[PDB]
RNA sequence: CCCAUAGUAGGCCUAAAAGCAGCCACCAAUUAAGAAAGCGUUCAAGCUCAACACCUCCCAAACAUAUA
RNA sequence: UAUCUACUUUAUUCCUCCCUGUACGAAAGGACAAGAGAAAUAAGGCCUACUUCACAAAGCGCCUUCUAAAUGAUAUCAUCUCAACUUAAUACCCACACCCAAGAACAGGGUU
């Protein structure tokens, strides 16, 4: 047989005896390493601005709706100048505390967006609401001071 | 460091505590005084030494006998002291030297009986298909000595 | 732990929370089994440190809720594997041949009508490669295939 | 795991070929979904992806634990 | 012209028919299984007939032939699980001499 073969040729005995002995040994620790230990500004000047501008906030649940029923939620309220607001609550969960909301720091989680607004039609947006057996109010904070549901048909009414 | 007790905690192998080397030379001292007793006293029976005559080791007690492979050049009835005892033996203690024990502790006294040849010893070499075929006859002396006395002595 | 006690009413009701032991022989490590000097010190035999781990019909918990390393909860997975079947666990049921050390699941192992020439032979694997690297107090390693 | 509107059925060629028969630009709206990366239809309409909102008959027997 | 080794009594299938022209499909179509039949082969016997024949042996003749589910963790959904749990050989044989359905010899059966 030749030096280049086809096949992978088998080795004289004291060459894999030397193959074997000088294979490599990789290093070991005593301890294994394992077991040893713009958009955001964007965000926070925006929805910061956001703080400083609103009177009057409410918030929803606005996951349960379709494309073109978002479209008519928005044209609704769109009618008025409130304003509607998907953003990730990542980023809003610092933002209560930055804008001394501590009695709002349990209300931001899971699918929310903002309505945030300066004149209230949140009677006439409950009238929207109320056709749609889904979707219910959750609370706002109108210049430092909470609002519950109820208090939305007490300051909505 | 603490492991709790798993099966690969510990290892498999009880913990033995050797004693501590104050009281256990002093034990070896109370030991090695007992048996000194015995032997001044003459309390041991017959006894047996290992001892490495020629080139090998031969167990052996007093009245009996051993074949050996070569000639010793001495006369028949001489007697022969065996240096190199290496183990001595009674009953109830035994004594063992690191490697041999003193020669003032053991003697070991044996008589040369007989000087033989040995019976005829075939020594054939054949290679087939070379025509190699050799033949010797070896007979080796031998000398056989019959232990007299294994004699103790209190040199504790 | 919490419950969900149901009859129609369902509520869930938290159920007498353990705790560990106070007193971590080497805290900042990672995995609980880290922090207890246990890397590789345990087998399929101790049912304590097992049980631990295990879902009281016998399956495992999640590596986010005991916090284990990868490596241990794949060690602990295959080591309580490997104690089910030596029935080592009897009361993690949901309601006969001795085995231990068994690598694969008994009803899935084709027998070895043809074990091989000498230089090829086909063997029989006994207990797991996860548990290679245990203190072996022998001075042969754990022989995995017999 | 989700989750998908709108300038628009992008222009030209093409019976029409619309993100998906081909060329070229590949900007833009909300907070954000590519003038489109795979199914799919003559063409469409419908399905996923990125991104948004939660994140001749086998062949030693055997055996994983005691200190090299 | 056989010296040695080795050896010399270890039930399938086709067609028909029925179930049924139902199940299944929606119409065309069209089951299984199990059953009855008739055949054929193989295996094991047997001679009442038939046939070669004739105190018998035969065949062309007859007889017999018995991995898949649920549940479910790793990975709280799911998941058939090299995850765990649960569930889906009898028969046969067995104590001199003369004749023999026994037999090469030996052996065996019978001899009231
Ligand atoms: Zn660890």
């Amino acid at each position: 047989s030749k030096a280049v073969t086809r096949h992978r040729r088998v080795m004289h005995f004291q060459r894999q005896k030397l193959m074997a002995v000088t294979e490599y040994i990789p290093p070991k620790p005593a301890i294994h390493p394992s077991c040893l230990p713009g958009l955001i500004r964007l965000l926070r000047r925006e929805i910061a601005a956001v703080f400083q501008d609103n009177r009057m906030i409410a918030v929803c649940q606005n996951v349960a709706l379709s494309a073109e029923d978002k479209l008519l939620m928005r044209h609704q309220l769109r009618k008025h100048k409130i304003l509607m607001k998907v953003f990730p609550n990542q980023v809003l969960k610092p933002f209560l505390e930055d804008s001394k909301y501590q009695n709002l720091l349990p209300l931001f989680v899971g699918h929310n967006m903002l309505l945030v607004s300066e004149e209230p039609k949140v009677k006439e947006m409950v009238r929207i609401l109320r056709t749609v057996p889904f979707l219910p109010l959750l609370g706002g904070c109108i210049d430092d001071t909470i609002l519950s549901r109820q208090g939305f048909i007490n300051y909505s009414k | 460091g603490y492991v709790p007790k798993t099966s690969l905690s510990s290892p498999p192998w009880p913990e033995v505590v050797l004693p501590d080397p104050v009281e256990e030379t002093r034990h070896h001292a109370e030991v090695v005084k007992k048996v000194n007793e015995m032997i001044v006293t003459g309390q041991y029976g017959r006894l047996f030494a290992v001892v490495h005559f020629a080139s090998r080791q031969w167990k052996v007690t007093s009245e009996d006998l051993i074949l050996i492979g070569n000639e010793l050049d001495l006369a028949c009835g001489e007697r022969i002291r065996l240096e190199k005892v290496l183990l001595v033996g009674a009953d109830n203690f035994t004594l063992l030297g690191k490697p041999l024990l003193g020669k003032d502790l053991v003697r070991v006294e044996a008589t040369v009986i007989e000087k033989t040849e040995s019976w005829p010893r075939i020594i054939m070499r054949f290679r087939k298909r070379k025509n190699f075929k050799k033949k010797r006859i070896v007979t080796t002396p031998q000398t056989v000595l019959r232990i007299n006395s294994i004699e103790i002595a209190p040199c504790l | 732990f919490r419950e969900v006690v149901e009859t129609t009413i369902i509520e869930g009701r938290i159920t007498a929370t353990p705790k560990e032991s106070p007193n971590p022989p080497n805290p900042s490590g990672q995995c609980p089994i880290c922090r207890w000097n246990l890397k590789h010190k345990y087998n399929y035999d101790d049912v304590l440190l097992l049980s631990q781990f295990i879902r009281p019909h016998g399956g495992m918990l999640p590596r986010k809720i005991t916090g284990l390393c990868q490596e241990e909860h794949r060690k602990i997975e295959e080591c309580v594997k490997m104690a089910h079947r030596a029935g080592l666990l009897p009361n993690h049921r949901p309601r006969q041949l001795n085995r231990y050390l068994t690598r694969w699941a008994p009803g899935s192992v084709k027998p070895i009508y043809k074990k091989g020439p000498r230089w090829n032979r086909v063997r029989m694997p006994v207990g797991s490669p996860l548990l290679r690297d245990n203190v072996c107090y022998s001075r042969t390693p754990w022989k995995l295939y017999h």
